[PDB]
């Protein structure tokens, strides 16, 4: 129901890589989350996924809860390497 | 009544600042069905206040403004505005009009504690237009803020004002070479504005960061083309744009919103302009 | 059925190339009371062929668009809109839709014959994806045109294609140094990558121009903010925006036509970066 | 009826600053005209304007005939100095 990853992005969780990780979260069911430093986010949201301010190097473990939580979190870390965030 | 058209005043689309601001707006309202319609208003207050109009008078779900003054006559005049309005790396003392952007005095603050925490006693800035409230209001109060906090002079000759260009960086470091004290360090409000200081103190023979350190602020893409590589503070531009659709967005189809005053995260990228 | 709006489709409004060439058009729609709906398409042809429909579908007088490949399948969309078309920056080979543009081939071509004419033999070529024809349709062929008519070699391992970003300009340089023969003039195909070119270089040591002489094509504001300032072939951006915009008017508003196919002049800044 | 300058703009006649010296010209009665290398347009033409293509250090002439010659060929000396295109 989550994985976790090390961003390898030098522009961390920022700009259309980030419009893109949201764009993804998005065409799911289930209740995708971002924790980071301790606090968690819809990873479905533009302004709460850009209000963290992800920078390089950090840990963050994205959750899903629904009816097709494997497909998101296995979409997501599709995305999460496809798009050079991190893994 | 509703277009799904929302209508957004810059200074000038040409510059790589306000280019980046565009592209985050331009990529939510896409994600979000609506149309954008652009216009460049190159700071000019007259020409700022009559497209208000025209974007109203074709009847828009939304205005996002950027400016580097917005006065009280604009504010006014956005208070009066029929649909949301919502600015954009741009400030109003009274917050009165929702707005995104980031923390500008704290940031020049750290940019400066840095430099002081480097062993820095003589520390210039260099800044963009001082009108601007970004300038005097904010990034010149941080600066000044970090150097008393630190009970270090706060000198004026210290702070030379640019227009935004790759030359008046270049003019600026002349000009702060020509002071008595040499500063050691520069904090330089802009990118480009940070290359020509980059630019001209080497021109004049001295080494970055050996014998001058240098910060810049935005974090462009310039920073990385440099060489030292250009140690700057960072301004999404992007999430700007973007943040700030979004929450347009929300105010446009009624969503719950948390905050009209949103201050995105901000942070110092260190590279070769720094020890 | 007429809105006096024109819809601009762009690959990525943050890049200062696009973003000029945006500011050319608007100025412009301005002047002539147009309004502007923008874009992004981030050279998607599906994306492109899509977005053609959105503008078409909201009815505008007029479509300006641009890409770095615009195939026989976007040439027929273009030909069956019900408004008038101009190609800003981009080409197609048949000539059916009206465009602004510059010789490409022919400004490769003097730029390399410059190279040749300082006693240059092993001459280089850093360009753009390979794929989109401004490249392997004009600048390419100026390039070896150029090479061939002074009975030079024309080596495939002299050309390595980049991505129009910085860093492909500092892995063409590398790569262009591995070979046996060094190159000692290179020539690449845009402004930005031209200065990882010029740093990919100074960070292996070589002096530019003295080991290795430069010269880029667009000549932005980039070429000024590098030293050496890099000498560039003279695209201009704004004017190709500009013009791009009132040859729209021209069919919009039915007025005489001279041509369909524009190719505003060019010259060579010469700066720095050659000898 | 004219006057001729040497273009001091790094940039020549190009650009914002074409667009204003074109918007200038316009404003007037008067048929003005640009002489470059042999070459004369229509100052009121974008496209004519730049379809020139004049650099820096060229030698240009300005002409006007109509009924207010005098005030667009002193309005527009004004905007060549004004946008430091020439004198
Ligand atoms: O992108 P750069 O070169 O850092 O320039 C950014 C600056 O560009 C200026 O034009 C704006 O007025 C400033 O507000 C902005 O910060
Ligand atoms: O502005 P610069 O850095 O010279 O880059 C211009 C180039 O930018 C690229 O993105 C475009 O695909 C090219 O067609 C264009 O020439």
């Amino acid at each position: 129901a989550q994985k976790t990853f090390t961003v390898t992005a030098d522009s961390g969780i920022h700009a259309r890589p980030a419009t893109t990780l949201v764009q993804a979260a998005s065409k799911f069911d289930s209740d995708i989350n971002l924790e980071f430093n301790g606090k968690t986010v819809n990873l479905k949201s533009i302004m709460g996924v850009m209000s963290l301010g992800i920078q390089k190097g950090a840990t963050i473990t994205i959750s899903a809860e629904g009816s097709d939580e494997a497909d998101a979190l296995a979409a997501l870390e599709d995305t999460m390497s496809k798009e050079g965030l991190g893994e | 009544k509703k277009t799904t058209t929302v209508g957004v005043i810059i200074p000038d689309i040409s510059n790589i600042f306000y280019a980046e601001l565009a592209r985050g707006i331009e990529d939510i309202a896409t994600m979000y069905k609506y149309n954008i319609i652009l216009s460049n208003s190159d700071q000019n207050q007259d020409k700022e206040l009559h497209l208000l109009n025209n974007m109203l008078g074709k009847q828009v779900d939304g205005i996002i403004f950027m400016s580097g003054n917005v006065t009280e006559e604009h504010v006014e005049e956005l208070k009066k505005s029929p649909v949301p309005v919502v600015l954009a790396a741009s400030i109003e003392s009274t917050n009165q009009i929702p707005s995104v952007t980031i923390d500008y005095e704290q940031a020049a603050f750290d940019a400066v504690q840095s430099l002081i925490d480097s062993g820095h006693k003589n520390i210039a800035f260099v800044s963009g237009t001082l009108e601007e409230p970004i300038n005097h209001a904010k990034k010149v109060k941080g600066y000044k803020r970090a150097l008393t906090e630190s009970g270090l002079p706060v000198r004026d000759s210290y702070i030379v004002e640019g227009d935004y260009t790759y030359d008046s960086g270049i003019e600026a470091v002349e000009k702060l070479l020509e002071e008595d004290e040499k500063p050691t360090a520069i904090f330089v409000g802009t990118d480009e504005m940070a290359l020509g200081v980059i630019h001209g103190a080497q021109d004049r023979g001295l080494n970055v960061p050996n014998d001058l350190e240098i910060i810049g602020f935005d974090n462009t893409r310039l920073s990385t083309m440099v060489r030292p590589q250009l140690t700057s503070v960072v301004q999404p531009m992007y999430d700007i744009g973007a943040v700030a659709m979004r929450l347009l967005t929300k105010y446009m189809n009624k969503e719950t919103v948390d905050s009209s005053i949103v201050q995105l995260p901000h942070r110092i990228e260190f590279r070769q302009s720094t020890k």
